[PDB]
């Protein structure tokens, strides 16, 4: 079980992306759009494939 | 000290990043007739008196 414990709590989670362009930028810089990454789980069906 | 590699060279934090006293965030930048400035926002609390 502690496996599938650590399994699930890894391969579903939302995480701390960030940001390009972030704070502060440099001189100049233009492009400000957030990242996203890792998001958690939606369906009965991606956690099969866990 | 981040880690000692085998020639005796230490690998130090000032190495490894630029290290200074900054701001916290920098979002919020704020200008009074252009010259520099930094200030505070009162919001009136539930029902004081103003």
């Amino acid at each position: 079980p502690v496996d599938v414990i650590t399994a699930i709590k890894a391969q579903n989670a939302q995480v701390a992306a960030g940001q390009l362009g972030g704070t502060p930028p440099v001189k100049g810089q233009q492009l400000n759009a957030s990242i996203i990454a890792q998001t958690r789980l939606t369906s009965t069906e991606e956690f099969g494939k866990i | 000290l981040l880690k000692v590699n085998q020639d005796g060279s230490r690998v130090l934090l000032r190495d490894v990043a630029k290290i200074e006293l900054g701001g916290e965030n920098y979002d919020i930048i704020a200008e009074f007739n252009g010259q520099p400035a930094s200030g505070l926002g009162i919001k009136l609390a539930t029902g004081a008196n103003a």
